[PDB]
């Protein structure tokens, strides 16, 4: 059922190897300082781990805490403002005394010339919450036609909503997310992306009306395929999704923790 | 339900595979979700 499925997504979790570039550290500091081996939920943001990072390297920093900070994967800038699982799917591709280790390698970097479209890691401890709540405000509007449902939550209710993401309180998350919208969607909050690993990466947020209709993924093939296509596998929440899958079902069950349903397109052959 | 059964099956498998060798990533064992 739905909640069982949502519980599986909530329990989603990855092995993440974080490396701190020497640029942040004092020449000669212990190896263990620049490395963190952690478990990170698919439904969260990498930025929620800055406190953990800072607390470990504080005593060995190479500066007094005008450079910018951001994450990278194999020398390629990676946006912190997407759920970790979505970043993973984008990097994994078809991947959806010797063993296969499934993990995400992340490197904390600094610099003066902030990379294109990259939102730097802030010192403002409400950066993620502010961005995330703004995500849900858009979602409420997309789903209900208005943002009334979310604006009506008490201030503490909204804080409790974000709080559940940090504490992993499934009950609270389900409680508030459902309150924002539990009716049938007017439109679907859908984001479509390709790979950040292979080829020319692209992302789109097509407008998809749901009033009086019940489209399948195939039905919206016009938003998924490009002009050149007029050989694509759809990956959502790290798994393969059939073309006959109903969009309402997909959204209502597999949407991410920021309220948006994300699909990753990967070449089959 | 069979579609839901398909979802559960693939998501469970996903979690299992992604949980493999988690013993090597225990530096935040007491704070999975990070911190405020």
């Amino acid at each position: 059922h739905m909640n069982d499925i949502k519980q599986l997504l909530w329990n989603g979790e990855l092995n993440v190897l974080v490396s701190i570039d020497p640029s942040f550290l004092m020449k000669g500091s212990p190896r263990e300082i620049a490395v963190l081996r952690i478990r990170v939920p698919r439904e969260t943001y990498l930025v929620n781990y800055m406190p953990l990072i800072w607390n470990k390297i504080k005593s060995f920093l190479s500066f007094d805490p005008e450079k910018y900070f951001w994450f990278e994967h194999n020398k390629t800038p990676i946006p912190w403002n997407y759920p970790v699982g979505v970043l993973f799917d984008c990097l994994a591709g078809k991947s959806a005394v010797k063993d296969v280790l499934t993990f995400l390698r992340i490197h904390l970097v600094m610099g003066d010339s902030l990379p294109p479209t990259i939102i730097p890691i802030a010192s403002s401890k409400t950066q993620a919450e502010k961005f995330w709540f703004h995500q849900w405000k858009q979602v409420c509007f997309i789903l209900n036609g208005s943002s009334k449902a979310i604006m009506s939550l008490s201030v503490n209710e909204a804080r409790k909503f974000w709080g559940s993401v940090i504490t992993r309180n499934f009950q609270d998350f389900i409680e508030i997310s459902n309150k924002i919208s539990s009716s049938r969607p007017r439109h679907i909050p859908l984001i479509i992306q390709t790979s950040r690993t292979s080829g020319t990466f692209r992302i789109s947020q097509p407008t998809i009306s749901m009033t009086g209709v019940n489209p399948t993924l195939k039905d919206i093939e016009g938003d998924i395929l490009d002009v050149k296509e007029g050989d694509v596998m759809v990956i959502c929440q790290g798994i393969e999704i059939p073309w006959h899958m109903l969009l309402y079902d997909l959204y209502s069950k597999l949407r991410s923790f920021d309220g948006f349903l994300y699909i990753t397109l990967v070449p089959i052959k | 339900d069979s579609m839901d059964d398909l979802l559960i099956r693939r998501l469970t498998d996903r979690n299992d595979k992604e949980a493999h060798l988690n013993e090597l990533f225990q530096d935040n064992s007491g704070a999975i979700g990070g911190n405020i």
